[PDB]
């Protein structure tokens, strides 16, 4: 209805007859599919300095709260995360730690012959090293696939 | 000690072994001038590929979105490959690799490089050196595209240097606009009154802001596709004179068709090319590093200047100390022993088992063939303090 | 020096209203300052060819760029301010027998030496969809005094423009010609080189 | 046998560059063990001998 | 918007480049001018404090700002810091289908978006392809011609 | 304003960079008064004044 | 003071003594925006609240 | 906004500080609903609405 210009009749000239007005997008130039559904993808950037692992799962907890409020019909997945390689790798050496342990343990058990023999250096083992944690935490030193 | 020396010699230097990520990022870039809906066609085929793949578990694809650059080029589309749990798959990632390459990219004919997902551009990669050419000369993007393919031709023919690419592309098809700008007085046309019009219509123009959905959202006027479509779209477009009659665009303004680059880099304030290159199974990322000037020295030296990024950057000017750091942990070593001992000659005893070990490990790294990464120079301190606890329990 | 450099532009911002209106516009600019001067480095032209307008826009261009790039550097300002302009000189006289006001010449620059924006032909939304996305691609902005001279301020009513060159003379010159320097008696643009606090 | 071993990894640690960085956390990390674990066998372990 | 990539590179990228040739601790900058878009990353030295080098830049680019075109400045000139790297990629898909992707995009940035932005140590969200509601007035320039 | 000092207009681009585009009389603001008389605005009747 | 003005149907007064802190929750309630996504006019959200 | 409400012109100089220069109309005439009869704005005709 906007009237660009008042005739010498008195009609108005109005966008309506110059143009066709319509409520759609600013940008038509990109789209977004995953496994051939469209979706939009949104991709976060980490704010330098930041945690990779806290920031992810600080994420995928919003998304969780935000997922409850959601319109029906419109679900979120999160496709591509670096963290989860992180994750996985750091899990791994968990792993290693907990087998190599249990390893060391029967070397002792073997060369001790006595089962409480055996426990008395098992006993030390975590002490150590979680007393190696709070140190590093002292330090500021983070928990890496290194120091792991 | 001259098989130690001997394996270090031949061991190959590495930082950081490769580990399959688990997802593989392709970026597919059709050709130059591509528009959007060619590229998704493109994409659409690729996805479908990929999801009969019983390896790959889902994907992810931004069409339109440049990674490298983070910009919106209608022809580049990058997709990410989610593959299956390390166990759930029998199939390494880049076994994976091979099957996609060859299913598309030979037939597509697309414009395709299916690299691996590193979270540091540099860190988390090894050897990627991206060098940029920043011409210190104003020459035309275009001979610049010259020049910097003949020296990734020296680059090809360097002795260890590995897919050597550069990212500037001069080849996008762009119209030039000619303005007769005594045309347009003769018209009595101001010059920002004829923009404003093809602003408005071949391009996008945000008035102001209208209100939806409590939020304020942009009111942008454009012309029906249709009459953008096509090349001489000038001729419709029609703007009044400072008299009522109205000047049809063609008359003062005339488009021909060019080449140009759709992104133009800029590397500390010079404009710049950049120039990707991998080192050579041959050789180490620094041997590559250095390689690579020397090329960009010989064929671009009078006007361009070398510029490294990234990992590369760090690597030269690092000028790193502690060379003599693990002479002075020996000595270290060798002065508190002398002082347990309380006799100088002894410590030496200590000192001479340290070889032994470190030898054993220089010898099983260079048998399996295992580079000598970071992990290992780690784990020689390790062997080192353990044979030192033999050494000094035995000799005290 | 950080830290208070972030003290004074809180304060600069909380004060916002008491500003006068013009200060506004161009925004007060709180900078860390070193007023020691680490060294005074003098570019001098030995074939004498080089007029100092010339060596100075050398440095800016290029020596002046990677000086302020090295660590520990502070401000690093060549003290002639003599940076490259498209002077253009009008003649009053001409001015008012030609019947034009400076303002007019003014105007006639804003909009012929300008790089305006152009969309991109080919683009979507469209119903026939095109091979290729084409870009448009404009040189409003004239880089020859010469261009500068054809400027037309007005048609003349007999199809004869009127030029800048008719009332003007264009040439390539500094903006500010003030100062100059001289090393052992000779010109020299001398370039101060401030150090970075810590 | 402390001092001997935090001896070799300090030197490591105070390396210049990021590989310093890397290899700093890693020599400190063992060094804290290290002398964490012979305080521990001082007491900790005789006393539940 | 609606620019050619030299000209952008001139108007727009070189007065904010030079303003900020002189940050404390800058490594290297790189900017990558496209058709529409100007995105110029500034690289620091190892180990100086993300926040303070933000606060330089942003205090570099101010005076900038004025020689920029008008349109650049009405749009928003932001200096964030966050490394073009993407941490993740979340997709929001319909499955019934029932809405469109514009409207898809509506939803996520209006709600979803703004409160990943948040969270911390999210530097930048940002969606993909630019759909967000506007008015959009498609002129036919043959009408105009007819109607003056 | 523009006579008797520079006013600068816009940005040109030579030698890669944007430099000022300054204008200014020549040589008819030595003299104070001489100037005064010399310059003529237009008035919006389109008469020097 | 609150058994003088009570009369007065003219100005609605509240006296209240100054707080014993610069912030406080002393009720200890809770403050809650209920925040509207569908673009309503305040009016409207006024009856829906 | 320059009868009715307050339209900040511009700045004027007193005591050596910036003071503000508006412009409003007197109170009789925004006092009541019909104030808007007596406001008049100029056409493009020269003709007062």
């Amino acid at each position: 209805n906007i009237i660009l210009r008042v005739n010498e009749d008195k009609s108005f000239l109005r966008i309506k007859d110059v143009a066709k007005v319509e409520i759609g997008a600013e940008q038509y130039n990109s789209t977004g599919r995953l496994n051939t559904s469209a979706a939009v993808p949104i991709i976060i950037n980490l704010q330098s300095g930041a945690n990779a692992v806290n920031t992810a799962k600080l994420i995928n907890e919003k998304m969780q709260e935000l997922s409850k409020n959601f319109p029906q019909g419109l679900k979120y997945q999160i496709p591509y995360d670096t963290t989860i390689f992180v994750k996985a790798s750091i899990k791994e050496v968990i792993k290693t730690f907990v087998e190599a342990l249990a390893l060391v343990l029967v070397v002792m058990y073997l060369f001790l012959k006595n089962f409480k023999s055996t426990i008395i250096p098992m006993i030390a083992v975590p002490v150590s090293l979680l007393g190696t944690f709070a140190v590093l935490y002292v330090l500021g030193f983070s928990i890496n696939l290194l120091t792991l | 000690i001259g098989f130690i020396a001997y394996l270090f010699k031949i061991v190959p230097s590495s930082l950081v072994p490769s580990e399959d990520q688990g997802v593989i990022m392709s970026i597919i870039n059709l050709p130059s001038g591509s528009s959007i809906h060619r590229t998704i066609e493109e994409v659409d085929t690729i996805n479908k590929n990929a999801t009969q793949m019983k390896e790959i578990s889902s994907s992810v694809s931004l069409i339109g979105f440049d990674l490298f650059t983070s910009s919106l080029k209608e022809n580049a589309a990058a997709v990410f490959f989610i593959l299956k749990d390390w166990s759930q798959r029998e199939a390494s990632s880049d076994q994976i690799i091979a099957q996609l390459f060859g299913q598309y990219a030979a037939d597509r004919n697309a414009l395709s490089y299916f690299l691996n997902l590193p979270p540091i551009p540099g860190l988390s990669l090894t050897g990627g050196f991206e060098m940029y050419a920043q011409n210190k000369s104003g020459k035309d993007y275009d001979a610049i595209q010259q020049d910097v393919n003949k020296m990734l031709e020296l680059a090809r023919t360097r002795k260890e240097l590995a897919n050597v690419r550069t990212t500037l592309d001069t080849s996008f098809p762009q119209y030039k606009l000619i303005i007769d700008r005594d045309k347009m007085k003769y018209y009595n046309l101001n010059m920002q009154d004829v923009f404003n019009t093809i602003s408005a219509t071949i391009g996008t123009y945000y008035v102001n802001d209208f209100p939806m959905l409590g939020k304020n959202f942009q009111v942008n006027i454009r012309a029906l596709g249709d009459f953008r479509n096509t090349q001489d779209a000038l001729k419709n477009i029609y703007i009044r004179s400072s008299d009522n009659k109205m000047i049809p665009l063609n008359s003062f303004l005339t488009l021909v068709r060019s080449a140009g680059p759709d992104d133009v880099k800029r590397f500390n304030l010079f404009p710049a090319a950049l120039i990707q290159g991998d080192p050579a199974p041959g050789y180490t990322s620094g041997q590559a590093i250095d390689a690579i000037a020397e090329v960009a020295k010989q064929s671009l030296g009078d006007e361009y200047s070398i510029a490294w990024s990234g990992s590369a950057y760090q690597e030269v000017s690092s000028k790193g100390a502690g060379a003599y750091a693990f002479v002075l942990g020996m000595i270290f070593v060798f002065l508190i022993l002398a002082a347990q001992y309380e006799r100088w000659l002894m410590p030496l005893a200590v000192i001479t088992a340290v070889p032994f070990a470190v030898f054993g490990s220089i010898l099983l790294v260079a048998l399996r063939g295992f580079d000598n990464d970071i992990y290992f120079q780690t784990g020689l301190l390790l062997l080192i303090g353990l044979s030192a606890k033999n050494a000094i329990l035995i000799i005290e | 020096p950080d830290q208070a450099a972030i003290d004074v532009n809180n304060r600069i911002s909380a004060a916002t209203a008491k500003l006068p209106e013009a200060v506004k516009k161009l925004g007060v600019t709180v900078r860390k300052s070193s007023s020691t001067i680490l060294e005074v480095v003098s570019v001098y032209s030995e074939d004498s060819s080089m007029n100092d307008i010339d060596i100075y826009n050398y440095v800016s261009l290029n020596i002046l760029d990677e000086l302020k790039r090295i660590p520990g550097v502070g401000d690093a300002s060549a003290i002639g301010n003599k940076n490259y302009s498209m002077r253009i000189w009008l003649e009053p006289d001409l001015l008012n027998k030609f019947g034009v006001t400076a303002n007019d010449v003014i105007n006639a620059v804003n909009d012929q030496n300008a790089q305006y924006a152009t969309g991109k032909i080919g683009e979507e939304p469209v119903v026939n969809k095109s091979p290729q996305v084409i870009s448009i691609t404009m040189q409003g902005r004239l880089q020859t005094p010469q261009e500068f001279e054809n400027i037309i301020l007005r048609v003349n009513e007999d199809k004869s423009f009127l030029r800048i060159k008719d009332v003007a003379k264009v040439e390539i010159g500094a903006e500010q010609y003030n100062s100059t320097g001289r090393l052992n008696t000779s010109a020299a643009v001398p370039i101060i080189i401030n150090l970075q606090s810590g | 046998i402390v001092l001997v071993l935090c001896a070799v990894f300090i030197p490591v640690s105070f390396i210049s560059g990021f590989v310093g960085e890397i290899q700093r956390q890693f020599a400190l990390t063992l060094a804290i063990s290290v002398a964490i674990s012979g305080f521990v066998a001082l007491t900790l372990t005789p006393s539940l001998s | 918007t609606g620019a050619d990539a030299q000209t952008i590179a001139s108007t727009v990228a070189t007065p904010i480049e030079d303003a900020i040739n002189g940050v404390d601790n800058m490594i290297y900058m790189d900017s990558t001018s496209s058709p529409g878009q100007m995105k110029l990353t500034v690289y620091f030295n190892i180990g100086t404090d993300p926040d303070q080098a933000a606060i330089d830049v942003n205090n570099r680019i101010s005076a900038a700002t004025a020689k920029l075109p008008e349109a650049v400045k009405k749009l928003g000139v932001t200096v964030r810091k966050s490394s073009s790297t993407i941490l993740e990629v979340v997709s929001v898909y319909s499955e019934d289908s029932s809405m469109n992707d514009i409207d898809i995009y509506n939803y996520v940035s209006l709600n979803i978006l703004d409160e990943l932005k948040r969270i911390p140590g999210v530097g930048d969200a940002s969606a993909i392809g630019n759909k967000n509601y506007s008015m959009r007035i498609w002129l036919e320039p043959d009408l105009l011609n007819k109607f003056g």
